[PDB]
């Protein structure tokens, strides 16, 4: 259900609660910890990030490498947090390489 | 050892070297032909051209045309080859007319196979192309005439 | 440990714990590397054991009648070969008390009752001495090793209560089993090629060696 | 190093949960549908194994079990054929009188008047005349009762269940690993010596013991029920020794090396059997013996486990010279890591083989009573030509797939491939030129001929009467093949076929089995047309393969895949640059070439080969012999072949051949229906679907899986599929109606 | 078994069954009342 | 059959091929011929007991070759004279 989320960020690391049927981005939108986005549609790399633990539902994710979902990177705006997760933010370019 | 090499050691030009394009026999032969005699008057080369090709174009029009068996008209079908010579020399003329202008140098390459400068081949002029045209045409009609002159029985008339 | 056509591949896994281990495996069938279904080496050892046991039984049985056809009041109509008793009706049949098809069904029923339980001992070792079987379960417990179950039934006389005992006896058993397997194969191809019967064949060879083997390559039939 | 069995236990578990979740194999499909496009993709990518995953082991496991599934299907189809021969056929009566009863193994129920399709096929039976030639096979096999057909149907059903179980087993319980598959030396040793050697040895055995004696009895005139059963021939041998004295010595020669004493039934005759119009069975048994020996020896070339043999890598590395650099070094690494390279080579060879089978089976008829059954001969030649062409085109498809997805000079470098890639421009230039020149000098002659025939100038034609173009080499070769038996082949009596010549003609039942086929100007023209069509098909397919990765127009084409619509309308427009589009275009040209091949064969056989012979010995051909003089113009093809022979199919309404009349028209319809998909584009269709969707929305009846127009590539594929089906089915109906009607 | 019940309701299988039953029904109707051009009842 | 007929021919043929294979002069299980000129050495792993490294695989191979070659020349000589 509404597992706790953990996001490392240059601002720090903060937690907010939010049901599994949601995308991470609107839920960091709720409590008010600002994150970088451009598209909100899963077709760019501004909302990119990687994981510390658990793993996130990436069913409705697209425009990604047939690997970007098997070695860590995730787009925060099309992602369902199946577990109590611990994630990274501002991770576009070390993804952009 | 390998036989094919890039053209003059440059492996980024769109071609190769083989025993077909760069071979001593082929090189010497192709060099001694009219089109590749750069330092010669255009009209002489054209003369060789027209001679050979009128003489060659005699045979087929004679031995295959509509009146091949009618020989009150079989041999005199050299009229046809004369007409073909006329037509493709008209084509030569319009090609030269459109491709060149006298007040412009000749587009031929100035470098040679080893990297020395050459005086650009004048056949690629406007002037010299008209000269070569006249030569080819003169040769073509009179070569038609020559191979019609040899109507004497040989092996296959 | 004498070796027959051994190799550095076969001699790796054939250490010697098995009876009659001669390191002979020129095809590499016991290799435990890529083992799956019915290629596992334990099952191959069990299968050799069962083949040899049945071969001892069947090889002594397929020749017994036509030997007693010659000595005693044993009636000749009940002195047939092993191929003219009903095994191949295009080669000779008999009229027992049943049909030879009812015979097949009934024999299959009895052997199903036997072999399903023997397998279930192989698969979940110790299963059959737990469910009710009208009694008959206290003796079908097992011994951890499929091919040597023991009990009050399969070992009444109590042979081999030590280790040298069992190893020596097991060696002799597997060797005799191999010999009888060879013998049954010989039965088959002799009884085809000469087409008369192994006992009669032996008695036709003991007299003269004129027609030992290559003579019968004319293959009368 | 050494060769062994290597298997994993229980890799995947048998379950139904994945059946209820459509598109489990691909992550994109698994997510589920938003639009109808999903439903199409689900089927298009179903067997693209190496795209569902990256692991070679998984792809090979899937391929192995898929092959088992295909074999199970084939066994079920064979089971059906034998059961229908046993249960709904007139095979026994045909066995009694083969040259009057026309074979039939399918009857129809009387439901809507369709029982008219149950026609009088002779023998007290009413059904559909079949053209697969199964009765001829069953007679050449020795089969004489319907109980044997029942038995083989049951055996085939059992074998099909066995194949299906093995397919499940090797995927879910005992799945072999990659090193098992990648052992090609042991595989070749087994297929050469075990599958092909032992196979033809066992078959030669069956012919020596069953087919030969039962056919001897049948040709002697004995009633097919009073012939002994085959197994009698094995139990009692005096039966065999009555027909072939050599069976008295019985394998003593085969050891005493006096093989001469078997000349009874192992012959080298050549020519046909003048009683049944087929090859001598005593020749076929001896042939199979020889082929088995050859294959059994050839299956002992490659080293597996005992030193002796040949290393394929060593053979390939040994071959190289001053024109090809290092060539063949690096092909063993390639041919063992890509399934697509293997599939391309295999498809090429199997297609060529099928075409060769077509030619050899018309020219030297193997089965008895097949040569005079004209419908079966036409059907078999045509069927096998089509199969061969299709397989050859698939070869190009998978060579292109290898070039796009697998070729990699960074980790698997081969020299010959690199050099061909480095002069592809000259290659394609010369092939283009030769196709243009070949097209001018073959079709151009036809156009010259039509124009000279319409201008009242037949003395200016290209024909046997005016301007002769005799194929001297073909005439010279068949003359050499005529004089061969006795001069360059002293051991032969008659020559290999009756088409070579020698003045020998074979007849059966008052019909012509075979006679010498005459070559003339028309044969010269037709063959150069054929060379033209094959060269063009090659140009298209090879251009598709060689430029699959990059071009001067699109320099990074490999990054767009193997099957993509275009790279946009810029650069002038780049529709159909992909290699898939080259395969799509090559299918039309294969259709063209094969169609002309089967038209040439069909007209030539009726005109100069088939017909009826009289007791006095005057042969009347089906068509009058008009191929020599009417085939040289296009008007003669339109008039004397199409218009004159379509009469049988346009007059079948009311007879038992009316199904062909219905299929003629249906096939024309399907062909014309494909042009709509081929001539249009999906923008128009999506915009029309917009308004239709509006109308549905107006009534709260609009679907949730949003309807889309088809893909660009799907449009092309639907188009070519319906085009091929329509055209081939039209020719199918035409041929079968025509050949069945006259005879 | 539940998964089988779901699978049997997937689109191709459902349509296959629906149309096979419909075909049997029309076939039997035409086998009983053959060659109908009109409604001959009322 | 045994006497002085095919017997002589086939026996001497298979015997000379076995004599070749055992010693050098012929490719074998422990000998890899390069290109028909000379032979290398190789331990196939299959253990034998013969002092020259003569395997059973080697014996089978050279026996088959002897039989093929003998059958060939026997049939030839008895077909020409
Ligand atoms: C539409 C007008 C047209 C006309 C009037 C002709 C007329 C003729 N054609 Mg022709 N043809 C045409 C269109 C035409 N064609 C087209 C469009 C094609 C393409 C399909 C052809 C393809 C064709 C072929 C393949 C052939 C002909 C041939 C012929 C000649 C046959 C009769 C003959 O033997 O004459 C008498 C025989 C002669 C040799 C007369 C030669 C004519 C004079 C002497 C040539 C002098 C030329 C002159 C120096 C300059 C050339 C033209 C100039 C006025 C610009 C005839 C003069 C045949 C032929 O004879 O070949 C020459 C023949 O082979 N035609
Ligand atoms: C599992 C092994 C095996 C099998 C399958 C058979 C099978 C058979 N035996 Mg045999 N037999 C065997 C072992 C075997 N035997 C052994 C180990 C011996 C002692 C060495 C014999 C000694 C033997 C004799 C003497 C005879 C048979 C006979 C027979 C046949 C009928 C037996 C019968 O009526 O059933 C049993 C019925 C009962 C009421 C009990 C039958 C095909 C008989 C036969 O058919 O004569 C040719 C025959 O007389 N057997
Ligand atoms: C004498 C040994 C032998 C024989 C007869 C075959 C025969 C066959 N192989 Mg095979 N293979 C062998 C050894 C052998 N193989 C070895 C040693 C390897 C590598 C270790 C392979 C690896 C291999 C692969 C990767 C593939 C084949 C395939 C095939 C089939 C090819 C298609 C065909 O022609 O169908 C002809 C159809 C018939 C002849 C019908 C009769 C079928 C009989 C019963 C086949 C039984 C032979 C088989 C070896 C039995 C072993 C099973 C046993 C343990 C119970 C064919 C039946 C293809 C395949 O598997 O298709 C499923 C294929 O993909 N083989
Ligand atoms: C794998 C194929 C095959 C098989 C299974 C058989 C099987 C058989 N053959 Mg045989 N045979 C074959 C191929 C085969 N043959 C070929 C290709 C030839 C031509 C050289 C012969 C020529 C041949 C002869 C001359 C004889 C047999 C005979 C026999 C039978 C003798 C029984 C036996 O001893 O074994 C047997 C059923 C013998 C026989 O007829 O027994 C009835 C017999 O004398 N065969
Ligand atoms: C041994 C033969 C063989 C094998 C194993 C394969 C295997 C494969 N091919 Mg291939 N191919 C072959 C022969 C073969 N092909 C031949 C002969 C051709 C020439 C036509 C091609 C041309 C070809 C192309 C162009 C492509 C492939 C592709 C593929 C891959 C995916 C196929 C797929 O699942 O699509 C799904 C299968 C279907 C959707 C079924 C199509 C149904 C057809 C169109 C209807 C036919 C009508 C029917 C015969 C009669 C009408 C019945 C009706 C009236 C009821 C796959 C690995 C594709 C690929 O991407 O490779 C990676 C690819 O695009 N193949
Ligand atoms: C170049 C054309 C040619 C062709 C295609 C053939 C083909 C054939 N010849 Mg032949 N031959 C030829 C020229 C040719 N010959 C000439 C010019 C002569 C001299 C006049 C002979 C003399 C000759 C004789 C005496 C015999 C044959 C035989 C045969 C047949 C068996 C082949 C064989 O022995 O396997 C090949 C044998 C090998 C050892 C493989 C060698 C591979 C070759 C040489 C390469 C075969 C169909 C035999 C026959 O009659 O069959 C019944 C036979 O008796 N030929
Ligand atoms: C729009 C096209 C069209 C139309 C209007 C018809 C109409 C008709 N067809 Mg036809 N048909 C067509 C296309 C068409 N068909 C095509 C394309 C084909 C080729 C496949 C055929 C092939 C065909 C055949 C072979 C036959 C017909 C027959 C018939 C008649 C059947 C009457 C009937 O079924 O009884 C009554 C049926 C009912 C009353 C069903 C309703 C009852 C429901 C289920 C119960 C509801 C209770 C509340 C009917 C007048 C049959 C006939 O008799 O021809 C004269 C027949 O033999 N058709
Ligand atoms: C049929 C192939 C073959 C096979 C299977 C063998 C097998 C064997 N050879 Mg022999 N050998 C062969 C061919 C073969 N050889 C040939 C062609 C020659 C040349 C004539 C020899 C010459 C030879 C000699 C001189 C000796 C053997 C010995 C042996 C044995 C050594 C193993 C042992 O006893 O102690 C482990 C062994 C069983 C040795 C032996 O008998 O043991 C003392 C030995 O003395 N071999
Ligand atoms: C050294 C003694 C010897 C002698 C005197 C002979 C004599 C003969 N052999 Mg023979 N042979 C021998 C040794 C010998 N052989 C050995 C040791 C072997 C085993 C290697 C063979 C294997 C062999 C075979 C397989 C054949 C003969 C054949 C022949 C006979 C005719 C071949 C011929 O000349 O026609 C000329 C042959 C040709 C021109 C071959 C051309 C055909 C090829 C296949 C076409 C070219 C395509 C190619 C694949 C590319 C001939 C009487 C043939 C035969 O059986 O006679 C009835 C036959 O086919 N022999
Ligand atoms: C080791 C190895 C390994 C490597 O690597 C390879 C190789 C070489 C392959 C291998 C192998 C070898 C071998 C030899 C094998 C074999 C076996 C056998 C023989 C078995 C039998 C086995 C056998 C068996 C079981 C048998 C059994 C039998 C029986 C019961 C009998 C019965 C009977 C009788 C009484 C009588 C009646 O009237 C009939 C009957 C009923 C019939
Ligand atoms: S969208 Fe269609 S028309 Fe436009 S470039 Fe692509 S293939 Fe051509
Ligand atoms: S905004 Fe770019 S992915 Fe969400
Ligand atoms: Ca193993």
């Amino acid at each position: 259900a509404s597992y706790k989320v953990k996001l490392v960020t240059p601002d720090g690391t903060q937690e907010f609660e939010c049901p599994s049927d949601v995308y991470i981005l609107d839920h960091a939108e709720e409590v008010g910890i600002d994150l970088p986005y451009s598209c909100r549609a899963g077709s760019c790399s501004s909302c990119a990030g990687k994981v510390v633990g658990g793993e996130v539902d990436q069913s409705d994710g697209s425009f990604l490498d047939d690997e970007q979902i098997e070695a860590g990177f995730v787009l925060t705006c099309v992602a369902y947090p199946t577990s109590d997760v611990v994630i990274e933010t501002h991770k576009e370019e070390d993804l952009t390489a | 050892y390998q036989v094919v090499q890039p053209i003059n050691g440059d492996p980024f030009i769109g071609s190769l070297e083989t025993p077909v394009t760069s071979s001593p026999l082929v090189a010497w032969y192709l060099s001694n032909l009219p089109g590749y005699r750069t330092a010669v008057n255009p009209l002489l080369r054209g003369i060789e051209v027209g001679l050979a090709h009128g003489f060659l174009l005699v045979g087929p029009f004679v031995k295959a045309g509509p009146l091949r068996n009618t020989e009150i008209a079989g041999q005199a079908g050299s009229l046809a080859a004369g007409g073909l010579v006329v037509i493709l020399s008209i084509c030569l003329t319009i090609y030269g007319i459109s491709s060149f202008n006298e007040g412009d140098p000749s587009t031929a390459p100035s470098l040679t196979l080893t990297g020395r400068k050459k005086q650009p081949d004048q056949l690629q002029t406007a002037d010299g192309w008209a000269k070569f045209t006249g030569g080819f045409f003169f040769g073509g009609i009179s070569g038609v005439i020559w191979a019609f002159f040899l109507l004497y029985v040989l092996d296959l008339p | 440990r004498p070796l027959w056509f051994a190799s550095k591949q076969s001699l790796s896994y054939l250490d010697g714990s098995l009876p009659g281990d001669y390191g002979f495996d020129p095809l590499g069938l016991s290799d435990p590397e890529g083992t799956g279904g019915f290629i596992e080496p334990r099952w191959l050892a069990y299968g050799e054991v069962i083949n040899g046991r049945f071969a001892m039984l069947g090889a002594v049985g397929a020749i017994a009648p036509e030997y007693l056809g010659k000595v005693g009041l044993i009636p000749q109509e009940t002195a047939l070969a092993w191929f003219q008793t009903g095994v191949i009706p295009p080669a000779g049949t008999y009229n027992y008390w049943a049909d030879n098809y009812t015979l097949f069904v009934l024999e299959m029923a009895l052997m199903g009752f036997a072999e399903h339980r023997r397998f279930q001992d192989w698969a979940k070792p110790g299963s059959m001495g737990k469910q009710y079987f009208l009694g008959l379960e206290k003796g079908f417990g097992g011994s951890g090793n499929p091919a040597y179950p023991g009990g009050p039934f399969f070992n009444p006389l109590g042979f081999g209560k030590d280790e040298k005992s069992l190893k020596e006896l097991k060696l002799k058993e597997v060797k005799n089993g191999r010999l009888a397997m060879l013998a049954i194969l010989g039965y088959f191809i002799q009884g085809l090629v000469t087409g008369v019967g192994p006992y009669q064949n032996l008695l036709d060879h003991v007299a003269d060696p004129v027609n030992n083997n290559v003579l019968t390559s004319l293959k009368f039939h | 190093p050494e060769v062994k069995i290597l298997v994993d236990r229980d890799p995947i578990k048998t379950s139904f949960e994945q059946w209820a979740k459509p598109g489990h194999f691909s992550r994109t499909i698994a997510k589920g549908p938003d639009t109808t496009t999903w439903i199409w993709n689900l089927h298009a990518d179903a067997h693209d194994f190496d795209s569902h995953t990256s692991d070679l082991e998984e792809i090979s496991r899937k391929v192995f079990s898929a092959h088992f599934g295909q074999l199970s299907i084939i066994f079920l189809w064979l089971s059906g054929m034998y059961f229908h021969g046993a249960r709904f056929s007139n095979y026994e009566a045909w066995l009694n009188d083969p040259t009057h009863i026309r074979p039939s193994a399918q009857v129809v129920w009387p439901i809507v008047g369709q029982e008219i399709l149950n026609g009088d096929v002779g023998g007290g039976f009413r059904g559909i005349q079949i053209t697969s030639g199964f009765f001829q096979i069953w007679r050449a096999s020795g089969i004489t009762s319907e109980l044997q057909l029942y038995c083989t149907a049951i055996g085939a059903l059992v074998f099909a269940a066995l194949m299906l179980f093995a397919g499940w087993f090797h995927y879910h319980k005992a799945a072999p690993k990659l090193v098992w598959f990648q052992d090609v030396e042991s595989m070749l040793n087994h297929h050469l010596a075990g599958l092909l050697g032992l196979g033809s040895l066992s078959w030669a055995g069956h012919q020596v013991h069953v087919s030969l004696p039962i056919n001897q009895f049948l040709n002697a005139g004995v009633d097919p029920k009073e012939i002994p059963l085959p197994h009698e021939f094995i139990l009692n041998r005096d039966l065999l020794a009555q027909l072939y004295p050599s069976f008295a010595e019985g394998a003593t020669p085969f050891f005493t090396l006096n093989w001469s004493k078997y000349a009874d039934f192992l012959t080298f005759r050549g020519g046909l059997d003048p009683l049944t119009g087929g090859l001598w069975l005593t020749d076929i048994a001896h042939h199979h013996l020889a082929i088995a020996i050859l294959f059994l020896i050839a299956g002992h070339m490659y080293r597996t486990n005992w030193g002796i043999g040949h290393g394929i890598k060593d053979i390939l590395e040994a071959h190289k010279g001053p024109f090809t650099g290092q060539g063949h070094k690096g092909l063993y690494e390639i041919l063992t890591t890509s399934w697509h390279a293997q599939l391309s080579i295999n498809l090429a060879m199997l297609g060529s083989l099928t075409i060769i089978v077509a030619h050899h089976m018309y020219a030297m008829p193997p089965y008895p009573y097949l040569a005079t059954d004209y419908g079966t001969q036409l059907s078999l030649f045509t069927h096998h030509m089509w199969i061969g062409g299709f397989l050859i085109v698939g070869a190009a498809a998978h060579a292109a797939i290898f070039m796009v997805r697998d070729y990699d000079p960074t980790t698997r470098y081969n020299d010959l491939l690199d050099r061909v890639l480095r002069h592809r421009d000259a290659i394609i230039s010369h092939l283009n030129w030769v196709c243009i020149f070949l097209g001018f000098h073959s079709f151009g002659l036809y156009i010259h001929n039509d124009t000279m025939s319409a201008l009242g100038r037949p003395q200016d034609m290209f024909s046997d009467t005016a301007i002769q173009l005799q194929p001297v080499f073909a005439q010279w070769i068949q003359n050499t093949h005529a004089l061969a038996p006795g001069t360059t082949a002293p051991g032969a009596t008659t020559s290999t076929s009756l088409t070579w010549g020698g003045g020998d003609l074979v007849s059966v039942g008052g019909k012509v089995a075979l006679l010498p086929i005459p070559l003339g100007t028309a044969d010269f023209l037709v063959h150069h047309i054929h060379a033209f069509t094959i060269h063009v098909t090659v140009l298209i397919l090879l251009k598709g393969v060689l430029f699959a990765r990059s071009s001067r127009l699109i320099p990074d084409k490999a990054n767009l895949g193997f099957r993509f619509p275009c790279d946009g309308p810029g650069r002038g427009g780049t529709c159909q640059v992909s290699a898939w589009d080259h395969v799509f275009l090559g299918l039309f040209w294969m259709y063209n070439a094969i169609s002309v091949v089967i038209f040439h064969f069909s007209w030539k056989m009726q005109s100069d080969v088939w017909g009826s012979i009289n007791d006095q010995g005057v042969v009347t051909h089906i068509t009058g012999g008009n191929f020599a003089q009417s085939s040289i113009t296009i008007n003669g093809w339109l008039r004397d072949f199409l218009w004159a022979q379509a009469s049988q199919v346009i007059q079948s309404y009311g007879s038992s051949l009316s199904a062909y009349g219905l299929f003629f028209l249906g096939a024309h319809f399907v062909w014309a229906f494909s042009l709509m998909f081929l001539f249009s584009g999906r923008g128009y269709w999506q915009e029309l679907i917009e308004s239709i969707v509006w109308a549905h929305n107006k009534l709260k009846v609009a679907p949730a899986t949003q309807p889309r127009a088809l893909s660009i590539v799907q449009g092309r594929a639907v188009g070519v599929t319906h085009y091929l089906l329509g055209g081939i089915a039209t020719t199918w109906a035409f041929f079968l109606a025509r050949i069945i009607a006259v005879g | 078994m539940r998964d089988l019940k779901t699978y049997l309701s997937v689109a191709p299988v459902a349509s296959t069954l629906w149309f096979a039953a419909l075909a049997g029904l029309l076939i039997e109707i035409n086998r009983f009342f053959p060659d109908a051009l009109t409604f001959p009842f009322f | 059959f045994i006497g002085s007929p095919t017997n002589l021919i086939m026996v001497t043929s298979t015997s000379l091929m076995l004599f070749a294979g055992r010693f050098g002069l012929a490719p074998s299980a422990n000998r890899k011929a390069t290109a028909g000129l000379k032979l290398e050495a190789r331990d196939s792993g299959l253990q034998t007991g013969d002092p020259a490294g003569f395997t059973l695989a080697d014996t089978l191979a050279c026996g088959v070759v002897g039989h093929i070659i003998g059958v060939g020349v026997v049939l030839g000589l008895k077909n020409i004279g």
